[PDB]
């Protein structure tokens, strides 16, 4: 489902932001 | 610039679960656990403390902006998709395989089945070679 692909990209983006703290 | 401030507000809005304008250790912990991480309350305090500027123990948007300006100034939707593809493509051959997608899902705390993985590869795989290249990944990832 495209929603899950979108969700994984979003998770990777949030992981990258968490890494900035 | 206006484009990246917009970018960073969207990011902030992913963390500020209650929309009150502050990220707490509770909200940061919620986000980190959704990504399959297991932080302690001590790790979360240390992270909030590095970004906090007024010692109130929460992060407002101006404090978050300062962090992103120091750590991620250049990120756009485009640089983000390119970086995600590099992280997902574990063997660096330029194609995401079923096995690589399973690894990514586990690493980001996403429950999986083989049927779901097969459906995802098949739906993204425009040329029908059996794996997802960068062009295919961009086509799938452009819309939120
Ligand atoms: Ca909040
Ligand atoms: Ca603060
Ligand atoms: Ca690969
Ligand atoms: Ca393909």
């Amino acid at each position: 489902k495209k929603a899950v692909w979108h969700k994984l990209l979003s998770k990777q983006r949030k992981r990258a932001v968490v890494a900035c703290f | 610039t206006e484009e990246q401030i917009a970018e960073f507000k969207e990011a902030f809005s992913l963390f500020d679960k209650d929309g009150d304008g502050t990220i707490t250790t509770k909200e940061l912990g919620t986000v980190m656990r959704s990504l399959g991480q297991n932080p302690t309350e001590a790790e979360l305090q240390d992270m909030i403390n590095e970004v906090d500027a007024d010692g109130n123990g929460t992060i407002d948007f101006p404090e978050f902006l300062t962090m992103m300006a120091r750590k991620m100034k250049d990120t756009d939707s485009e640089e983000e998709i390119r970086e995600a593809f590099r992280v997902f493509d574990k063997d660096g051959n330029g194609y995401i395989s079923a096995a690589e997608l399973r690894h990514v899902m586990t690493n980001l705390g996403e429950k999986l089945t083989d049927e779901e993985v097969d459906e995802m590869i098949r739906e993204a795989d425009i040329d029908g070679d059996g794996q997802v290249n960068y062009e295919e990944f961009v086509q799938m990832m452009t819309a939120k």
